[PDB]
């Protein structure tokens, strides 16, 4: 019917002076462009069809050709940045924003989708979509008393498009647009659909990825408790962005971090630090490292929740990227901790896995570990126990590793290892 | 305190979605 047309035939139909012929050819293009196997996007662009599709978006009197053109353009804009740019260059942004008000839900939804692809291209097109006024009509589509009366697919596509308006940095989204979107995001974060939850979590994770003033705008909306609840979900597509957002938040101030602790986040970390997905373990250990970079009373909460043995665990056995994050967690803990906290750390068994990791090729982790060792010796000095520690490091092979590190290409490694040996192993 | 770099990846899922047949 409209299946498997050539681009030449599509062009002949769209260039006819016959609206129904144009509609049939546009539908044929839509079908070509929605085939999984190598849709001929560049041929359609080269044939000059984007401006015709864009003008069809304005044909209020023929809603089927609005829909077919919107779909075709959606799939072109889903391609490379140069393909998305061809759509933008054809004037698509304001035409799609005008379609957001369509009385036909499948057309408004297609416009939502196209704008999500355009904005998802990167900061510049995101910001251009915002400048053409997309946020007001997008948010109006969600101004219903109960989100559950909306079609599920429709709500998921709106949530995803909103998340692309929150995505990307250099620059981050405009502050005023973030403040305009955030109350709707907060509402979507309490909706009962797993895809809506995952994508509104991702949006929050984007918005907390930056300076502490962005973190603050999010935390002030009171979402940390809901994020902690989602952190405890069974669905990995929800836990993943929830954990990224929580981790981002604890990169901020001591007070921002404290909101995460206050909300009960630490009780989830026995599972996260042993999670079967390596990326979850890595990001949870990164998060812990930012918490152990906090105040002594926050380190103490880590202790109270039983998480130091879990850190020992990941230092002992985990993917190497996770072990690096654990090494950071230990260096921060030893930098900021009380003497009693550092003693506890040693009694949980940190020394041996810490030493075993000095045989690693990564220079930065060696530096991190040597700083931690030095911090621990400084705690031992205040107790006159430097000798017991030296013995402990000797019994597990750590002295050999420090010696060998003296002969290390990097300067900081050589210096720190030589200082350690001369000061505690001579 | 260690943030993600500005060059970091916010999401391994790409931002764009095609609408399949």
């Amino acid at each position: 019917g409209t299946v498997n047309w050539s681009v030449e035939d599509i062009v002949k139909g769209i260039n006819s002076n016959n609206l129904e012929s144009q509609l049939q050819a546009t539908q044929a293009a839509r079908k070509l462009l929605s085939r999984e196997k190598q849709p001929p996007i560049d041929n359609i662009i080269r044939a000059g069809l984007i401006p015709k599709f864009v003008s069809f978006l304005g044909k209020t009197d023929c809603s089927p050709i609005q829909f077919e053109s919107a779909w075709a353009l959606t799939n072109i804009a889903s391609g490379t940045s140069e393909q998305t740019k061809a759509v933008v260059d054809g004037g698509a942004i304001p035409a799609f924003i005008s379609l957001l008000a369509s009385p036909h839900a499948h057309i408004s939804e297609q416009a939502v989708w196209a704008l999500g692809n355009i904005a998802g291209d990167g900061s510049a097109f995101r910001d251009l979509v915002i400048k053409h006024g997309a946020i007001d009509p997008l948010l109006a589509l969600l101004a219903v008393p109960d989100l559950s009366t909306l079609a599920c697919g429709y709500l998921r596509n709106l949530t995803w498009t909103l998340s692309n308006l929150c995505r990307n940095k250099n620059p981050a989204p405009p502050l005023d647009a973030v403040e305009q979107i955030l109350p709707t995001l907060v509402r979507l974060l309490h909706h009962n659909d797993p895809e809506v939850l995952a994508d509104s979590c991702w949006a929050i994770s984007y918005l907390t990825d930056g300076p502490n003033e962005r973190i603050e705008m999010v935390v002030k909306k009171g979402v940390v408790p809901q994020l902690v609840k989602l952190l405890g979900a069974t669905e990995l597509p929800i836990v993943t962005p929830a954990l990224r957002a929580i981790g981002n938040i604890v990169t901020g101030t001591d007070e921002q971090t404290q909101k995460v602790i206050d909300a009960g986040a630490l009780a989830v970390f026995p599972s996260l630090l042993t999670n079967p997905k390596t990326n979850i373990q890595k990001e949870a250990t990164w998060t812990m490292s930012n918490i152990t970079a906090g105040r002594q009373d926050q380190i103490q909460q880590v202790v109270n929740h039983g998480l130091v043995p879990f850190l020992v665990g990941v230092l002992s056995k985990a993917d190497f990227k996770t072990q690096k994050e654990a090494a950071w967690a230990i260096t921060n803990y030893t930098s900021g901790g009380t003497v009693e906290q550092i003693v506890y750390l040693v009694h949980c068994g940190i020394i041996e896995p810490l030493m075993n990791l000095l045989s690693a090729k990564d220079t930065k982790i060696i530096q991190v570990i040597l700083d931690a060792i030095s911090n621990i010796f400084q705690a031992a000095e205040k107790l006159g126990e430097t000798e017991k520690l030296s013995i402990m490091i000797e019994e597990c092979g750590g002295l050999d590793k420090i010696e060998a590190l003296q002969r290390h290409e990097n300067e900081s490694v050589y210096k720190a290892s030589l200082n350690l040996i001369e000061k505690y192993f001579s | 305190k260690r943030k993600f770099p500005d060059s970091s990846t916010q999401n391994s899922t790409p931002p764009k979605k095609n609408k399949p047949a």
